[PDB]
């Protein structure tokens, strides 16, 4: 089609843009051939119990795009309230809230100060949620725990 | 054969094509028509300032029309 074409060229330059310009502690390319289909990586921030930890991450794009939003998600187990087993994010910059003007490079942005900032009140998984709430010490040290055996 | 190499500028500000019909947002912005009318079928918004948007409040930006057809045509020598 043509919209796909288009929403090629985009992608290219969001791609070529990320080597101009790569975002704090990230990186994502394309799973090599496939244009639609990339692999993200964080180094789990400083300021978070994810610390150290390489979580991985696989970017889907529609063929809309940008005009929809990208499908993405964590393949790399990760304890925290908005993120669940499957790997599913809870950011509304993904859902009913994205801009065409968003790109790649800004969700990772979005994700990382996630990691360091959870949101209780709107929780992927609630038991966490509650953890964090209550007792935050428990949350870090558990964060840790799996950061400790998934992500290194 | 033809390229681009287009001055940005004339370049849309989401999928860096080249502008035929430039129109400018009430944002302030400037877009190819085509390109933004494609948005408003998904969300009625501007894609920046996320402020309601239709197609009545698109305003057209000939001078930089003429601008792009001139560079265009310009592009036709040597």
């Amino acid at each position: 089609h043509h919209m796909n074409s288009m929403a090629l060229k985009r992608i290219n330059k969001e791609l070529s843009d990320l080597a101009r310009d790569p975002p704090a502690q990230c990186s994502a390319g394309p799973v090599g051939d496939d244009m639609f289909h990339w692999q993200a990586t964080i180094m789990g921030p400083n300021d978070s119990p994810y610390q150290g930890g390489v979580f991985f991450l696989t970017i889907h794009f529609p063929t809309d795009y940008p005009f929809k939003p990208p499908k993405v998600a964590f393949t790399t187990r990760i304890y925290h309230p908005n993120i669940n087993s499957n790997g599913s994010i809870c950011l509304d910059i993904l859902r009913s809230q994205w801009s065409p003007a968003l790109t790649i490079s800004k969700v990772l942005l979005s994700i990382c100060s996630l990691l360091c900032d959870p949101n209780p009140d709107d929780p992927l998984v609630p038991e966490i949620a509650r953890i964090y709430k209550t007792d935050r010490d428990k949350y870090n040290r558990i964060s840790r725990e799996w950061t400790q055996k998934y992500a290194m | 054969i033809d390229y681009s190499d287009a001055p940005d500028e004339f370049r849309d500000p989401l999928m860096d094509t080249l502008m035929t019909d430039p129109v400018r947002l009430p944002s302030g912005t400037i877009m190819d028509r085509s390109i933004i009318l494609r948005h408003l079928l998904n969300s009625p918004t501007d894609p920046f300032n996320r402020q309601t948007l239709t197609e009545s409040m698109l305003e057209p930006v000939p001078e930089l029309k003429e601008q792009i057809q001139a560079w265009m045509r310009e592009k036709q020598n040597s």
